[PDB]
């Protein structure tokens, strides 16, 4: 998280740590005791697909306390229509080898349905993004949750107020701009899966998540995140199956 | 207005303008001046735009040149007051004052309904938790 | 469907209409509206109109800078509108001389306060209520010669020749501005 700050112990509870052979590797979003939402692209390399660990309620990476809760990821689900490498279709669905418990520290965000995000929540000015990423392009991951409120747009204006660049990646009707423009704040590479929570009524939504962009926080780009509403059903529909015998599971999409 | 005679009065303001209706012409025979005929002439001549009545329900029409301006009650809106505030029940409108889901209904009014974890209270719009720690809620804060 | 455009803000005393193109042709429209750090508010929605009144939700706060958007069905397409702030941009109406009573070799001029559409308390503010002390009325008075005058309030008190008949045209100015500074003359009327 580039320009941001440190969200206070708990009030990030859905927050997701994800490493690999104990290594950082991504965040995630927590929908429900037994799923995990994160990004695609965070599995491009990864080989040992037994060493995945998801880690709630964490909140500084120095200290320990009883607030933290491990999980091996039973499985890696990511859509068949995903190119490793590329950035359409960035997102994966985790299940867990066992649930978490609930509590002061660890609560799922609300997947909203298709049409309620669609049509209400995203044009709620503001949301919420967050990670362990880097502080700074190129620089250093954070040890504390970071937090940052950004603005969304709507694609037709982030083409428009966004640079061109060397044969950029098209941004898809699967993808969502927010942030800013000014170089002063955005989310960043460590903070990739995770969660882009939309605030209504009482109650936070799942509307995004950490995909990718031009750098970090660059002049003139905009960060990306890919529009979860496009895949409530294909999360719905996996979260209701019965699970498959290897880590790696490549679903249909639609 | 020209009655028989009358011309051979001096110009009047009241008797001519005011009394009656004046032409141009007569409006000038008052001022004289060019300028002071025209500024004269722009207002006395524009009509009142508020003739039709056009700003309905309820709503006061205020004069303008070559147009009018509506006041409405405050159940309406719109250039003459013809949208009613109270017809836009539809989802789309601030998720039909849903606290959490909303779903049109054609002819009928739209029905709210809630996320897993929370039931709809009687009002018929506000959605309370059923579950110790619903989803998208902050414990240390509520 | 083909994107609005040509997006244009009517407005005079606060009344607000944003008004575009072209004649909607198997094609209706949505608007929304927004402050720069507010959330989008839909209006009048599905019209089949080339135009939205958007007064109601201007006047709760005429200093802030709105934007404006309208969406077109046969994301959506859509068509930005000029960016908008009521206070420094809303059209002064007509002003209305209401009277003037002479007192000796003076005479008193009176500029209707006339009502905007700025609700508060169930009641509508007038343009002195709104801009306070930005509004001054100009006078352009002559012996029924050119003269003039100019008041912070809603009101001037002129010398005038005993005797002699005067004509009066007033104007609404908020000299701060920079567009849409001056309101057009008032109708003539003569003591
Ligand atoms: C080529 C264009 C583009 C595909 C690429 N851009 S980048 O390289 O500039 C991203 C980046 C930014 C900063 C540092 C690094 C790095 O590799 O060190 C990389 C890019 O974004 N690549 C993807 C992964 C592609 C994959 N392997 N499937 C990526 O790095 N995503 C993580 C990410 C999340 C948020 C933001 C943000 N809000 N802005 C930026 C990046
Ligand atoms: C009353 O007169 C005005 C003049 O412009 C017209 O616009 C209205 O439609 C009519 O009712
Ligand atoms: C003009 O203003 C409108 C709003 C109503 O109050 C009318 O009664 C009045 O004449
Ligand atoms: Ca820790
Ligand atoms: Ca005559
Ligand atoms: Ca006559
Ligand atoms: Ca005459
Ligand atoms: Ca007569
Ligand atoms: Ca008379
Ligand atoms: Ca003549
Ligand atoms: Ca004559
Ligand atoms: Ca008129």
């Amino acid at each position: 998280i580039v320009g941001g700050k440190v969200c206070p112990k708990g009030e990030c509870p859905w927050q997701v740590l994800l490493l690999v052979n104990g290594a950082q590797l991504c965040g995630g979003t927590l929908i429900n005791t037994i799923w995990v939402v994160s990004a695609a692209h965070c599995f491009d390399k990864i080989k040992n697909w037994r060493n995945l660990i998801a880690v709630l309620g964490e909140h500084d990476l120095s200290e320990h306390d009883g607030d933290e809760q491990s999980r091996r990821v039973a499985q890696v689900i990511i859509p068949s229509t995903y190119v490793p490498g590329t950035t359409n279709h960035d997102i994966a669905l985790l299940r867990l080898h066992q649930p978490v418990v609930l509590t002061d520290h660890v609560v799922p965000l609300c997947l909203p349905e298709r049409t309620f995000s669609e049509r209400t929540l995203a044009f709620v000015r503001f949301s919420l993004v967050s990670g362990w990423g880097q502080l700074l392009d190129r620089g250093a991951t954070a040890l504390e949750l970071m937090v940052l409120n950004v603005p969304r747009l709507m694609t037709q204006d982030c083409l428009q107020q966004s640079r061109k660049v060397g044969d950029s990646p098209n941004i898809t009707e699967y993808m969502f701009c927010a942030g800013y423009s000014d170089g002063s704040k955005d989310s960043c590479k460590g903070d990739s899966g995770g969660p882009h929570a939309t605030h209504y009524r009482g109650t936070w939504y799942l509307t995004g998540i950490v995909s990718w962009g031009q750098g970090c926080a660059t002049v003139g780009h905009f960060g990306v995140y890919t529009r979860v509403s496009q895949y409530i059903e294909w999360l719905q529909k996996l979260m209701r199956s019965e699970p498959r015998p290897g880590v790696l599971l490549r679903a249909p999409f639609p | 207005a020209n009655a028989f005679l009358e011309e051979l009065r001096p110009g009047s303001l009241e008797r001519e303008c005011k009394e009656e209706q004046c032409s141009f012409e007569e409006a000038r025979e008052i001022f004289k001046d060019a300028e002071r005929t025209k500024l004269f002439w722009i207002s006395y001549s524009d009509g009142d735009q508020c003739a039709s009545s056009p700003c309905q329900n309820g709503g006061s029409c205020k004069d303008q040149l070559q147009s009018y301006i509506c006041f409405c009650l405050p159940a309406f809106e719109g250039r003459n007051c013809e949208t009613h505030k109270d017809d836009q029940l539809i989802c789309v409108n601030e998720n039909g004052g849903c606290e959490q889901y909303c779903s049109d209904h054609t002819g009928t009014k739209r029905s709210c309904r809630c996320h897993e974890g929370y039931s709809l209270l009687a009002d018929g719009v506000s959605c309370t938790p059923t579950v110790e720690y619903p989803c998208g809620k902050i414990p240390i804060l509520e | 469907t083909v994107a609005a455009y040509n997006l244009t803000w009517k407005s005079t005393n606060f009344k607000t209409i944003l008004e575009w193109e072209p004649k909607p042709v198997n094609q209706v429209y949505t608007v929304q509206i927004s402050t720069k750090s507010g959330d989008w508010k839909s209006k009048c929605f599905y019209t089949t109109d080339t135009e939205c009144d958007l007064t109601d939700e201007i006047v709760k706060d005429v200093k802030q800078t709105y934007l404006a958007r309208v969406f077109s069905y046969p994301e959506p397409l859509y068509e930005n509108s000029p960016e908008f702030t009521p206070y420094l941009e809303t059209n002064l109406g007509q002003p209305t001389i209401q009277s003037f009573e002479q007192v000796g070799t003076k005479v008193n001029v009176t500029v209707e306060d006339e009502r905007t559409l700025v609700r508060r308390n169930n009641t509508f503010l007038s343009l002195r209520d709104v801009f306070g002390k930005d509004l001054i009325y100009t006078l352009y008075y002559w012996k029924s010669g050119k003269k003039t005058a100019k008041t912070n309030t809603n009101e001037f008190l002129i010398d005038v020749d005993k005797g002699e008949n005067y004509c009066f045209s007033v104007q609404a100015v908020i000299p701060s501005r920079t567009v849409n500074r001056k309101s057009t003359d008032s109708p003539v009327e003569c003591m």
